[PDB]
């Protein structure tokens, strides 16, 4: 459908306000579905780029759900599916896409929440809506690499294709090349494994298995058959795959981290540059030492022992042949369900 | 070696080089009023071993002297979490048990004590002639110290007790880049750890920082005087971090045929018990990962909280 086809638009250009082109369409946005920023200046504004499509898509301003939790999250802050924090964010937002009565409701909210939802965020949440609902299968989402190179891509190439769009006539561009083996030098014994660490590929790869088993949703979204076993399979075939790799790159299998009180050996800098946070992401020197944790923004208080108490109370499940649930009861780990 | 640099005892590898910097940095500073003699007067204080410690300036002469120290100290690595660590040993708390106080609380007060100083006094008809001092003391306690071994046999360790400001001048909390230097030896002592839980007592007046009051105060003996073990503190209060940590002894030992086991007289013990160096393990940088003691310590370390209570009474000599 046109519909369907149009949900894709708002993968086009993430940070680009909502009223500028996407492809050969404009969204026809409501007055009040315009930016603090934007809005009284709004008539003027819309027209620049609403004389430019083919198509104009029309929105219905409608009484929408209660987005003061997603909108939590800052445009310019980066998104970690692993800070509960964010979880509990993205949860949020999952079970709104999900809950729209219908394709033309969806399309209203999402136009609505782009321009005041993180970005990554945004794009996280609705592709795991888009993925799940009934009337949105099909639906071929673009790769987040189109959407978000940034992820992907040596920082120093943005300039290069900036000066290029910029400079070159569209029939004369040529392509960029994108760096490789570029996070490190020789000194690295590491960087050898640039082809799988960095890899595009494998990279969609663990984004993709994020949106299938999300660990936080709705029920609809998280519950799969045995999806603790797929976590444990997946997380393993990485593993063999990564230690073949070592392999034929004159290196050791990987060891475990033994302890996380001791020095952590392999520093490793991304050169990576979030055009959303505006900011290059943090790296970490060769030998760091993990910290105990306290950010009140995150809401994240955890000391180094919690996480060590953790793993004593899961090997004496483990060891014990059983865990307990809340209510008391034993869960045997039997060899069809214990793994998962 | 560095220590026989600077002091310039003649056990200095080259006295000609390196000088006699130490000793002759106390006769610099006892002569400002006299350095050619013309005046004919004498030393000041502070080129008097007997009496240098009276003058502020000694403790600014010998903290300049102590960043030397520390200049080679801190080319040496970081103790490691190994290196800290007693592996099965776990001390889980340390607390002072003062008579008339709350738990975890030490009391300072004055007291006189008398001296006769009749064999002193010259040209002086006979009989005992009695000085009555006023000076520091402070209440006897004791550490009592809960150890977890896992190892099912028996374990020695040497257990080392320092103690140090909470806060700095600002009354901020000390961070460990400082704190280690601010650390006060208050006792080191051998013992013999059971399988499972040990209760581990120990008397102020067992120290082996100090020597007996007698010592001080009318055979052998000598080391810090008892009376001072204890910092002074406030009269409302003036907080403290104790500090203790059992050491494997079987690293620690020294074999020496004939030698408490921590104790050390210069004059008859032919070595020094103790195979860490003296200060340890404040007398090295922290590992990465320590910013204040809370992070530094290992399972076989613990710290205790101590409030340090200075009454103001004076009392006679019991
Ligand atoms: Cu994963
Ligand atoms: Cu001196």
């Amino acid at each position: 459908m046109n519909y369907k086809k149009n949900l894709l638009l708002l993968y086009d250009r993430p940070r680009e306000p909502i009223f500028m082109g996407k492809g050969k369409s404009v969204f026809d946005v409501p007055d009040n579905y315009l930016t603090d920023r934007y809005r009284p200046i709004g008539p003027e504004i819309q027209n620049r780029f609403g004389e430019l499509a083919e198509e104009r898509i029309p929105v219905r301003s409608i009484a929408l759900p209660d987005l003061r939790i997603p909108m939590s999250l800052g445009r310019q802050e980066q998104f970690s599916l692993f800070i509960p924090r964010h979880r509990k964010i993205a949860a949020r937002l999952i079970d709104i896409f999900m809950g729209m009565r219908n394709i033309e409701e969806l399309q209203s909210c999402a136009v609505f929440a782009r321009d005041r939802i993180n970005p990554y965020l945004f794009n996280y949440a609705l592709s795991v809506a888009l993925l799940h609902r009934r009337d949105t299968k099909n639906l071929d989402l673009p790769s987040v690499v189109e959407v978000f190179p940034d992820k992907y891509v040596d920082s120093r190439v943005f300039e290069q294709i900036r000066e290029e769009a910029t400079v070159v006539p569209e029939g004369m561009r040529m392509p960029i090349v994108i760096p490789k083996d570029f996070t490190a030098s020789d000194l690295d014994e590491e960087h050898r494994l640039w082809y799988f660490r960095e890899d595009i590929g494998v990279n969609l790869h663990h984004w993709h298995w994020h949106l299938v088993y999300p660990g936080d949703g709705p029920d609809s979204v998280v519950r799969k058959d045995r999806r603790g076993e797929l976590f444990y399979y997946m997380h393993s075939q990485l593993i063999a795959r990564y230690n073949f790799e070592r392999f034929c790159n004159r290196l050791q299998r990987v060891k475990r981290l033994n302890n996380l009180r001791e020095p952590i050996a392999e520093g490793y800098f991304p050169k990576l540059d979030s055009l959303v946070a505006s900011r290059t992401w943090p790296g970490r020197v060769d030998n760091a030492v993990i910290k105990d944790l306290n950010r009140e923004l995150d809401q994240i208080k955890q000391d180094v022992s919690d996480l060590e108490r953790w793993i004593d109370r899961i090997y004496e499940a483990v060891h014990q042949g059983y865990v307990v649930d809340e209510s008391g009861n034993r869960i045997f780990l039997d060899e069809e369900k214990g793994i998962d | 070696i560095l220590g026989n640099i600077i002091e310039s005892s003649i056990l200095s590898p080259n006295r000609q080089l390196y000088g006699d910097m130490h000793n002759v940095g106390h006769v610099f500073l006892s002569y400002t009023h006299d350095p050619d003699h013309r005046h004919l007067e004498s030393f000041g204080v502070m080129g008097d071993v007997a009496t240098a410690m009276r003058d502020p300036v000694f403790y600014r002469w010998h903290s300049f002297i102590d960043d030397i120290f520390q200049e080679h100290k801190i080319k040496l690595p970081a103790y490691t979490k190994s290196q800290l660590t007693y592996e099965g040993i776990s001390v889980t708390g340390i607390i002072v048990q003062s008579e008339g106080a709350p738990v975890n609380t030490l009391h300072t007060y004055w007291q006189q004590s008398d001296v006769d100083l009749s064999r002193g006094m010259d040209f002086v008809p006979r009989g005992n002639v009695f000085a009555r001092f006023t000076h520091l003391q402070h209440a006897p306690f004791q550490y009592v110290i809960q150890i977890d071994n896992t190892s099912d046999a028996q374990r020695m360790g040497f257990v080392r007790i320092f103690m140090a400001p909470k806060n700095d001048e600002r009354g901020q909390p000390m961070l460990f880049r400082d704190q280690r230097l601010f650390m006060v030896e208050m006792d080191k002592f051998l013992v013999a750890l059971r399988p499972g839980a040990n209760r581990i007592r120990r008397r102020s007046n067992e120290s082996t920082v100090t020597i007996p009051f007698e010592r001080t105060f009318r055979f052998c003996g000598c080391g810090w005087p008892a009376h001072m073990l204890v910092p002074k503190g406030l009269p409302e209060g003036f907080p403290a971090d104790l500090f203790v940590m059992v050491s494997n002894y079987e690293d620690d030992r020294v074999v020496q045929d004939l030698v408490d086991a921590a104790s050390y007289c210069g004059v008859r013990d032919r070595l020094y018990p103790d195979r860490k160096a003296m200060g340890f393990p404040f007398d090295r940088l922290a590992r990465t990962g320590v910013d204040r003691l809370s992070n530094f310590v290992t399972p076989n370390m613990a710290i205790q909280s101590v409030n340090v209570i200075h009454i103001d009474k004076t009392v006679p000599r019991t």
